[PDB]
Formats: structure tokens, sequence, C-alpha cells
């Protein structure tokens, strides 16, 4: 009413877990261009002479206090819940493979907070290290591909042109065949 | 600020209506306005915490008061029924009311009412061991809490399962 | 917690078996034993290579000897290198290749595996009034308590929010949480 | 002067030793909730001692030695991949009010490293994001890094305790009862009152 609407943020991921069409940033609109039209009543007795100090405001103070205390958190979440799983598939790949569609400058950010890791991660000087892929001893080093209908088509690694989804498949060497795992690729090599 | 949920603010938004020790004044979303600023100690006065959370019970602005599933009739031989007893899912903000509430009313005699409702988990969860079939068998007895940590009670012994073998 | 937090670690142990790596393995030698780590008979027998043979608690006599031992065990019990529960998992796969007798291993193992959890609820049957400081391990297996360690402890904070609460948080006369 | 100690000096470490130095930090953590020390020494001794295992495999032919010296550089590495895994997390979890406590000495070699990069990039990623949520009329009192966020104070974790030590009723420095000690055996406690085993690592871990 006052910010219990993520009761409705709920069902935008829904599809949205291993099966992903794309995302949206929306539904954000009054819950955002109310806010701060509301901090308007936030600022109406703001330091105001309406009743010169006594009770009657800190029971809405309260109101004033609450309102935002939940949109903060909530807001926070808007990233926050959406840098979980988002993080979680950029561990199952770095920067190779972003999303398949100021966030982007938090996840600049979180890149270059990442390179704290990098840095000993690998050697002193860094790496960085797979994590994710290849488990594989490493063999001969071209020999080609196969997937499980895969989407997103952002492999820019190294090959002639390789089609990313199930048989997806070129004379692709070893530089190019780094990216993913489990986003309907591995039943094969 | 606190021990989260997604429904920070289904925290203290439950509502009871204890009584007044005092004359009201101009409650704003109510029928207040050029129409009332005074009223008597004693009304159906309907409290959504989230104001009143440390409103000082100590002073005289409000009484001692308990919504009746939270009074003894119910609570106080739910810890003599608390041996098949249900809660379904029908107040679900009954672990974790007297978490915060049953104190700041004032009566010295409630939290320890709570407890021995979950001093049954010791003797309870006996019963809880394992997962025989289907996602949705008697899944609507809950708590907000005790959910959570259920499904992660399967959810051990469901990975515990691959432990075994291949399986 | 894990399928293979114990496989990280169970196989590490070395035993004696039949077929130079820097370590105190020696060199391979036809004919001739050699103490290794347990994860190269992976890469023996799977690798059709070499056979092995178990430790010395792998049979159906000493370990028929402590279907009564432990008993006595009101605590705890005789515990043949604790980690029966993982080497038997691999042993037993592959080793009755040419191995006798998996079947009494087979059913003891169980027979002794789900049944020390039998208590163990009925041991956690007389925990009563926030009892955190006493436990047992006294001679506790290595592959059991996994299985309890993510439920009732990340329940007993919210309990013992009210019960390990005591010993140090006072309120009036009545109880506090 | 003080040469000879089982780490990277004048004797061989071995492979199933050197296994050893860094096995409970990883422990440690998983049934512990907030920071224990982290040592940068590793950054001399697990980049170096197993990369002289790389330039001998350098030296790669074999189809058996080639992947077993290898094989365990997989195994020696699914926990440093696993280690930091959650430190990355752990304060990044931890970002609020971790700042306070490594301000209090800037705690040394022994309890973060190099974890302080991680600060610089908290608050920045924290204010960037911001200037587009809620700007107009942006936060008022608390406005810096506030005081209510923490995300990891609760120390009553019920933790298990590795018996490896003093079997009698050893008693030690601890606020709850510690009576009834053993080698085999415990009375399961919490993280706060025995922060001190673990320091000092008498105790150990489950």
């Amino acid at each position: 009413m006052f910010g219990e609407k993520a009761f409705d943020l709920l069902k935008e991921l829904e599809r949205s877990s291993q099966t992903i069409p794309a995302f949206d940033d929306d539904g954000v609109r009054q819950v955002l261009e109310e806010i701060k039209a509301i901090f308007e009543e936030n600022v109406a007795q703001a330091s105001s002479y309406n009743a010169s100090g006594d009770r009657s405001l800190w029971p809405l103070l309260n109101f004033r206090h609450a309102a935002l205390q939940r949109n903060k958190r909530c807001l926070l979440a808007y990233l926050y819940e959406r840098c979980r799983r988002i993080k979680a598939l950029r561990w199952e790949f770095g920067p190779i493979i972003p999303g398949d569609i100021p966030e982007v400058t938090f996840f600049n950010n979180y890149s270059k907070s990442l390179a704290a890791y990098m840095c000993s991660a690998g050697y002193n000087q860094g790496l960085p290290i797979d994590l994710t892929n290849n488990l594989r001893p490493p063999k001969s080093l071209y020999i080609e591909v196969r997937c499980m209908e895969d989407y997103g088509k952002f492999e820019l690694d190294d090959g002639e042109v390789i089609h990313l989804k199930k048989n997806s498949q070129h004379y692709l060497p070893r530089a190019q065949v780094e990216s993913l795992v489990r986003q309907g690729i591995l039943h094969h090599i | 600020p606190n021990y989260y949920s997604i429904e920070d603010i289904f925290v203290t938004q439950e509502k009871v209506e204890c009584r007044v020790n005092t004359k009201l004044q101009r409650m704003g979303f109510l029928d207040s306005g050029a129409e009332s600023d005074d009223l008597e100690p004693g009304r159906t006065v309907n409290l959504p915490l989230w104001y009143i959370k440390e409103l000082k019970v100590n002073n005289a602005y409000f009484t001692v008061a308990v919504p009746d599933i939270y009074r003894n009739v119910h609570k106080a031989v739910c810890e003599a029924e608390t041996t098949h007893i249900e809660l379904g899912r029908l107040h679900p903000y009954f672990y974790e009311f007297g978490r915060y509430l049953t104190p700041y009313d004032r009566n010295h005699v409630i939290g320890r009412i709570i407890f021995e409702t979950l001093r049954q988990r010791v003797r309870h969860l006996l019963d809880i061991s394992k997962s025989d079939g289907q996602a949705a068998k008697a899944e609507h007895r809950l708590d907000n809490i005790e959910a959570k940590l259920h499904e992660a009670g399967v959810r051990t012994n469901s990975q515990y399962i691959e432990w075994l073998q291949m399986t | 917690m894990d399928p293979s937090i114990i496989e990280f670690i169970g196989e590490k142990c070395m035993i004696s078996i039949i077929p130079l790596i820097y370590g105190p393995v020696g060199p391979f030698r036809a004919g001739f034993p050699v103490f290794v780590p347990l994860w190269m008979a992976t890469h023996l027998r799977k690798q059709q290579k070499c056979r092995i043979v178990p430790p010395e608690w792998m049979d159906m006599d000493i370990l028929e000897e402590i279907k009564e031992e432990e008993k006595r065990s009101k605590f705890f019990t005789k515990m043949p290198c604790e980690h029966y529960m993982v080497v038997a998992q691999l042993v037993m796969s592959t080793a009755p290749d040419d191995v006798p007798r998996c079947e009494e291993l087979r059913t003891v193992i169980k027979d002794i595996f789900d049944i020390r959890e039998s208590k163990l609820r009925t041991s956690i049957d007389a925990f009563i009034k926030g009892e955190g400081t006493y436990a047992k391990l006294d001679n506790l297996t290595l592959l059991e308590i996994h299985s309890v360690r993510p439920i009732l402890p990340y329940s007993l904070d919210h309990i013992a929010r009210y019960q390990r609460t005591a010993t140090a948080s006072q309120r009036d006369t009545s109880m506090l949480s | 002067g003080l040469e000879d100690e089982d780490d990277d000096d004048m004797e061989q470490i071995t492979a199933q030793k050197v296994l050893e130095i860094i096995e409970t930090a990883w422990i440690n953590e998983m049934c512990a909730p907030e920071i224990l020390p982290s040592q940068t020494d590793m950054l001399e001794l697990m980049v170096s001692q197993v990369a002289h295992m790389e330039e001998q495999m350098r030296d790669d032919k074999n189809d058996f030695r080639a992947v077993v010296h290898s094989m365990e550089l997989e195994r020696v590495r699914y926990i440093m991949a696993s280690y930091l895994r959650c430190r990355l997390q752990k304060i990044e979890t931890f970002t609020q009010h971790i700042l306070n406590q490594e301000e209090s000495r800037e705690p040394d070699d022994k309890r973060l490293s190099p974890e302080t990069k991680f600060a610089q990039e908290f608050a920045s990623n924290v204010d960037e994001y911001f200037h587009k949520v809620a700007t107009q009329y942006m936060p008022n009192q608390q406005r810096g890094e506030a005081e209510q966020r923490i995300v990891t104070p609760n120390l009553m974790s019920h933790v298990f305790l590795k018996a490896n030590v003093a079997v009698p009723a050893v008693i030690v420095g601890v606020d709850d009862e510690e009576v009834d000690m053993a080698a085999g055996s415990q009375h399961i406690i919490p993280y706060q009152l025995v922060a001190d085993l673990i320091q000092n690592n008498q105790a150990q871990l489950i």
C-alpha cells in the first residue's frame, strides 16, 4: 500500500530460472514515482511549527520513517535480488557470456571488485581463473562442439562461427570452447 | 534493519484493539478530522503495531491486552494441548509475535507460554525423518518460519540420497 | 555438508594395495604391495591395471562381533577407522569384481549404519531445557552428523534466543527470550 | 635463524603435508558464521610450490604422470576454488560494520588480506547504483554508511567441536559452561564465548 508491492515482485522471474526468455526492469513506476511524491507529505511537517513540538508526529514519524524503511531494503533487492542468480551464472561464466538480454555501472564495479580475487587467483600476479568449466584433462586443441539448445548467442571466442545452440558445431579450437557448462550445453564434446 | 523477511511490513501490521488508559487525539487515517480529537479511555482502539512498537508500555497511554488466541484459553492449554494441537496457517505470526510482543504487553506471564509449544520439536520431529513421495502430500500446517527449515529438513536428506550412490 | 566433502577427505587416507611420484609413496613394482591413498585405485581398477584388498576391519567376524559389542554404547562404540561409509561405497563398487563376500558386508553396514542413527533420535529425544553444554561424540564415527548438521542448528538459534539466553541474560521473575 | 619449520623452508614439505597446513581455515568457515583470520603467506606458498610442480609437468608427455601430478592439482584447487568462494561472499555479506572491526587495529597478515581491496569497491558500487535509486531527496540523517545494516553478528550458531586436544576437563576462558571436556566427546557450544581456542588453534572444528 505504502510499499507492500514486492508481493507483486514475486512472479517476474518465474520462467526465468534456467529457461529464461528475457527479463524486465518493469513495474517500477509509481512504486517509484510516489515515493518522494509522498516525501512532500513527509516534508509537510518536517520541522514544522504545526504543533510546536509535541507527541503528535512521533506516531506518524514512524509512518515517515517506516515508509522509507521498507522502500530501501526492498530496493536493495531490486538489484540484490537481481545480483544473486546473475552472479551465479556470472560464476558459471565470467564476462565471456554476459546476460542474454546504472546496473551495468554496478556490474562493471563488481567486475572491478572481483579483480582483487583475480589478482591472487592463478598466481600472485593474477588469472581470471577457471572455476566452472574444463574439468577436462586438456586433450588436442582443435575439435568441434555440441550443445543442448543454448540461447543468447554470445560466443565471441576465437572461432569461425559457432551459432551457440545444439549443433553450434564448426572447426572450433580450445581457445573458443572455454565458455559454458550447464546452461544447455554439455551432453557432449 | 532487522532479522529480515520478504514480508518485512507484514511484520508489525497485524492488528489488535487494545484499550486506552487515556483520551484520544486525531488518529488521522480514521474518521479523525475536524470531528473528534478526543474519546474515552477504552475503545475499539485498533493497533497495527509499527507506530507503538517502542512507545512506552510503562507510560500511561495504552493498556494490558491480548488477542484472545494469544490469551490463555488457547495458549495456556495449548501448552497442555501441546500434543497434537494444530496451527495450520491460521495465525502465521505465531512463532514471532511472541518473539516481540508478548513482553510488550507487560503481563509478566506469557513468554514462557510460547516455547513449551516449541519445546515439543525436540520430541516432534522424530516423526520428521524422511521423504517418501510427492512434492504435495500434507504441506499446509506450517508457520512462517518452520516451513523453511522443514524444506531444508527434506533438503539435506534429499541430497544425502545422492551421498549414497549414483542415485 | 555434501556427498563429496567426504570424498574430498576420506580417500586421502592410504592403504597397502597390490599393483616415482613424490610423496611417502615408494615407486611401483610388480608383485609388491604399495601403500597409496585411495584415489589411484580409482585410476587402476577402473583402468584395468590392478586389484586391491581392504583394511582389516573389512571382515564378517570382527564386526560380526561388534554387532553385540556396542550394546554397551549407551554413548558410543568401536570405530574401525571411522570411515566405513565411504570406502565401502567405492570398494564395494569395484572391489567385488574379484573380491569375495561383498554381501554380509553390505548387510552389516546398513545393519549398523541405519541403526546408530536410530539411537540418535533417542538420545536427541533426551535433550531438555536448552541442554546446550551436554553432547556426545564420545566414540563417534565420521560420516553421520552431517545428516543433522543443517537442521537443528539452523533451528536452535531461533530457539536459543530463549534456551541459551538464561546463563548470561535476565529479566523480571518470568523467563526471558 | 629460526629456519627449519614445516613451511617452505630448508626441508621437503610433502605434497601430502602441504595438503594439511591450510586445511582448517577451509573447514572453520563452513561451520562458523563470521570472518576467521586469513593469512597471505599462501600467496607465497600455493602460487609457488605447485607451480614448481607445473614446470616438472612442463618437462607433459606421459599418459600417466602427466595427469597424476595434475589430478592432485585439481584436488588441490576445488578447495581453493571453494575457499574464497565464500570469503568473497563472507564480507561482501559483511560489508556493513566490519569496517569498525578492521579499523580497530588494521589487523595484520593473520586476519585479513590485501579483503581490504573490496572495501573501496563496496561503498563505490553502493553509492553509484543508488545514484539512480533515491536521489531526488537522497538520505537525510543517517546519510553515510548507516548504523542499522549488519549482515551477521549472530554468534550463537551452535558449533561442533573437533576434539583433538586435552581430553580431561581442560577449562579455559569462556563465559558459558565448559565442563566435561574430551578428546573424543564434546559439549556442543556457540561461537562467541569460544572464540579463543581457534585463535589459539588448541581446539578445532568439525
